Protein backbone atom coordinates (compact mmCIF):
# COMPACT_ATOMS: atom_id res chain seq x y z
CA UNK A 1 0.00 0.00 0.00
CA UNK A 2 3.14 2.07 -0.64
CA UNK A 3 3.33 4.67 -3.40
CA UNK A 4 6.42 6.60 -4.54
CA UNK A 5 5.84 10.12 -5.78
CA UNK A 6 8.02 13.00 -6.97
CA UNK A 7 7.55 16.68 -6.22
CA UNK A 8 6.73 18.91 -9.16
CA UNK A 9 8.26 22.30 -10.00
CA UNK A 10 6.00 23.95 -7.36
CA UNK A 11 7.23 21.56 -4.67
CA UNK A 12 4.09 19.37 -4.51
CA UNK A 13 3.31 15.72 -5.02
CA UNK A 14 -0.38 16.64 -5.56
CA UNK A 15 -2.69 15.79 -2.66
CA UNK A 16 -4.78 17.38 0.02
CA UNK A 17 -5.46 15.71 3.35
CA UNK A 18 -7.42 16.35 6.53
CA UNK A 19 -7.48 14.50 9.82
CA UNK A 20 -4.78 12.16 8.50
CA UNK A 21 -6.84 11.13 5.51
CA UNK A 22 -6.32 11.96 1.84
CA UNK A 23 -9.29 14.07 0.61
CA UNK A 24 -8.35 15.37 -2.89
CA UNK A 25 -5.85 14.71 -5.73
CA UNK A 26 -4.37 17.39 -7.99
CA UNK A 27 -4.89 16.96 -11.77
CA UNK A 28 -1.77 16.04 -13.72
CA UNK A 29 0.22 15.49 -10.53
CA UNK A 30 2.53 12.79 -9.28
CA UNK A 31 -0.18 11.67 -6.87
CA UNK A 32 -2.56 11.29 -9.83
CA UNK A 33 -0.11 9.34 -12.01
CA UNK A 34 0.89 7.05 -9.16
CA UNK A 35 -2.70 6.20 -8.22
CA UNK A 36 -3.06 7.80 -4.78
CA UNK A 37 -6.88 7.93 -4.04
CA UNK A 38 -9.01 9.71 -1.63
CA UNK A 39 -10.53 8.39 1.60
CA UNK A 40 -7.56 6.45 2.92
CA UNK A 41 -5.57 7.14 6.08
CA UNK A 42 -1.85 7.95 5.78
CA UNK A 43 0.22 5.38 7.72
CA UNK A 44 3.86 6.20 6.80
CA UNK A 45 5.79 8.91 4.98
CA UNK A 46 9.30 8.12 3.82
CA UNK A 47 9.09 5.03 6.06
CA UNK A 48 8.19 7.01 9.24
CA UNK A 49 4.97 6.10 11.12
CA UNK A 50 2.69 9.15 11.08
CA UNK A 51 -0.45 7.48 12.45
CA UNK A 52 -1.66 9.71 15.22
CA UNK A 53 0.39 12.77 14.24
CA UNK A 54 -1.47 16.06 13.85
CA UNK A 55 -2.03 17.41 10.35
CA UNK A 56 0.50 20.20 10.95
CA UNK A 57 3.10 17.54 11.97
CA UNK A 58 2.44 15.49 8.80
CA UNK A 59 2.60 18.72 6.78
CA UNK A 60 6.05 19.48 8.25
CA UNK A 61 7.33 16.04 7.23
CA UNK A 62 5.97 16.53 3.69
CA UNK A 63 7.28 20.08 3.29
CA UNK A 64 10.77 19.32 4.58
CA UNK A 65 11.11 16.09 2.52
CA UNK A 66 13.34 16.02 -0.52
CA UNK A 67 12.07 15.47 -4.03
CA UNK A 68 10.98 11.81 -3.67
CA UNK A 69 8.13 11.17 -1.21
CA UNK A 70 6.94 7.61 -0.45
CA UNK A 71 3.60 7.23 1.31
CA UNK A 72 1.95 4.15 2.74
CA UNK A 73 -1.79 4.18 3.31
CA UNK A 74 -4.17 1.95 5.26
CA UNK B 1 -6.62 23.83 2.57
CA UNK B 2 -3.00 23.06 1.99
CA UNK B 3 -1.75 21.03 -0.96
CA UNK B 4 1.37 18.89 -0.60
CA UNK C 1 -13.62 34.49 -19.92
CA UNK C 2 -15.99 34.06 -16.96
CA UNK C 3 -16.54 30.70 -15.26
CA UNK C 4 -19.11 29.88 -12.58
CA UNK C 5 -18.10 27.29 -10.02
CA UNK C 6 -19.63 25.79 -6.88
CA UNK C 7 -17.84 24.92 -3.65
CA UNK C 8 -17.70 21.26 -2.75
CA UNK C 9 -18.37 19.69 0.66
CA UNK C 10 -14.86 20.72 1.83
CA UNK C 11 -15.51 24.35 0.88
CA UNK C 12 -13.38 24.40 -2.29
CA UNK C 13 -13.97 25.10 -5.96
CA UNK C 14 -10.73 23.21 -6.79
CA UNK C 15 -7.79 25.41 -7.78
CA UNK C 16 -4.43 26.56 -6.59
CA UNK C 17 -2.95 29.92 -7.54
CA UNK C 18 0.23 31.90 -7.01
CA UNK C 19 1.09 35.48 -7.87
CA UNK C 20 -2.46 35.99 -9.13
CA UNK C 21 -2.21 33.14 -11.61
CA UNK C 22 -3.93 29.76 -11.55
CA UNK C 23 -1.25 27.02 -11.22
CA UNK C 24 -3.12 23.72 -10.53
CA UNK C 25 -6.64 22.21 -10.77
CA UNK C 26 -8.06 19.63 -8.36
CA UNK C 27 -9.29 16.32 -9.86
CA UNK C 28 -13.06 15.86 -9.86
CA UNK C 29 -13.63 19.45 -8.75
CA UNK C 30 -15.90 22.24 -9.88
CA UNK C 31 -12.89 23.99 -11.40
CA UNK C 32 -12.16 20.84 -13.42
CA UNK C 33 -15.74 20.38 -14.65
CA UNK C 34 -16.10 24.04 -15.57
CA UNK C 35 -12.86 24.14 -17.56
CA UNK C 36 -10.67 26.45 -15.47
CA UNK C 37 -7.03 25.95 -16.74
CA UNK C 38 -3.68 26.78 -15.48
CA UNK C 39 -1.42 29.68 -16.48
CA UNK C 40 -4.01 32.43 -16.64
CA UNK C 41 -4.23 35.52 -14.46
CA UNK C 42 -7.33 36.04 -12.29
CA UNK C 43 -9.07 39.32 -13.23
CA UNK C 44 -12.35 39.25 -11.23
CA UNK C 45 -13.99 37.19 -8.50
CA UNK C 46 -17.72 37.49 -8.04
CA UNK C 47 -17.52 40.56 -10.30
CA UNK C 48 -14.86 42.35 -8.16
CA UNK C 49 -11.57 43.41 -9.83
CA UNK C 50 -8.74 41.56 -8.09
CA UNK C 51 -5.94 42.49 -10.51
CA UNK C 52 -3.11 43.73 -8.38
CA UNK C 53 -4.39 42.31 -5.09
CA UNK C 54 -1.99 40.17 -3.06
CA UNK C 55 -2.55 36.43 -2.94
CA UNK C 56 -3.68 36.64 0.69
CA UNK C 57 -6.28 39.30 -0.33
CA UNK C 58 -7.60 37.09 -3.16
CA UNK C 59 -7.64 34.14 -0.75
CA UNK C 60 -9.79 36.15 1.69
CA UNK C 61 -12.32 36.93 -1.05
CA UNK C 62 -12.46 33.23 -2.04
CA UNK C 63 -12.72 31.92 1.52
CA UNK C 64 -15.43 34.36 2.60
CA UNK C 65 -17.50 33.86 -0.60
CA UNK C 66 -20.70 31.87 -0.48
CA UNK C 67 -21.20 28.62 -2.34
CA UNK C 68 -21.18 30.00 -5.91
CA UNK C 69 -17.89 31.58 -7.05
CA UNK C 70 -17.59 33.24 -10.49
CA UNK C 71 -14.09 33.96 -11.76
CA UNK C 72 -12.97 35.90 -14.80
CA UNK C 73 -9.49 35.31 -16.18
CA UNK C 74 -7.28 37.17 -18.64
CA UNK D 1 0.09 25.83 -1.07
CA UNK D 2 -3.51 26.66 -0.40
CA UNK D 3 -6.39 25.20 -2.38
CA UNK D 4 -9.55 27.23 -2.89
CO1 LIG E 1 -9.89 1.89 -1.38
CO1 LIG F 1 -9.47 24.91 2.47
CO1 LIG G 1 -5.09 29.69 -22.65
CO1 LIG H 1 2.82 24.51 -1.30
Amino acid sequence: RTITMHKDSTGHVGFIFKNGKITSIVKDSSAARNGLLTEHNICEINGQNVIGLKDSQIADILSTSGTVVTITIM
Amino acid sequence: DSVF
